[PDB]
């Protein structure tokens, strides 16, 4: 399940927006979205 | 924020009172009486022995 | 954009001060994740974002 041009997925499979990401805000569940890994 | 209560004079009794702020979350207070001692006032008279 | 049905609102707490003092919470039901543009049509409430 590829998500959008304009959305990133977490490690749950979930989608959520690109402009979300590394935003200092647990959106995904398993806090993919601030995975240091991800953020650089 | 002001408050008051009546409480009465028992020794060892929990008396609880609670506050209800409209913008926040209620809290109990908790106030026991541990410990009294009436004081009077004297003036002596005289000494016998 | 997400579409947006059966919204309801609700308040938490009042107190009409200078500050933002109003809590407000929206309950929804959505299909996707992403963001509104939350306004009031009213100047009787003014909102903070
Ligand atoms: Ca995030």
């Amino acid at each position: 399940p590829t998500c959008g041009a304009h959305e990133f997925q977490c490690s749950t499979s979930s989608c959520i927006p690109i402009s979300w990401v590394c935003d200092d805000d647990a959106d995904c569940s398993d806090q993919s979205d601030e995975s240091l890994e991800q953020c650089g | 924020y002001e408050h008051s209560t009546v409480m009465p004079n028992v020794v060892g009794f929990p008396y609880k009172a609670h506050i209800e702020r409209p913008g926040y979350s209620p809290l109990t207070l908790q106030m026991q009486v541990v410990e009294t001692s009436l004081e009077p006032t004297l003036n002596l008279e005289y000494i016998t022995c | 954009a997400p579409t947006i049905i059966d919204l309801t609102c609700t308040v938490a707490t009042c107190t009409h001060s200078s500050d933002f003092g109003g809590v407000l919470t929206l309950t929804y039901k959505t299909d996707k994740n992403g963001d509104c543009s939350v306004h009031s049509h009213s100047n009787v409430a003014t909102l903070q974002e």
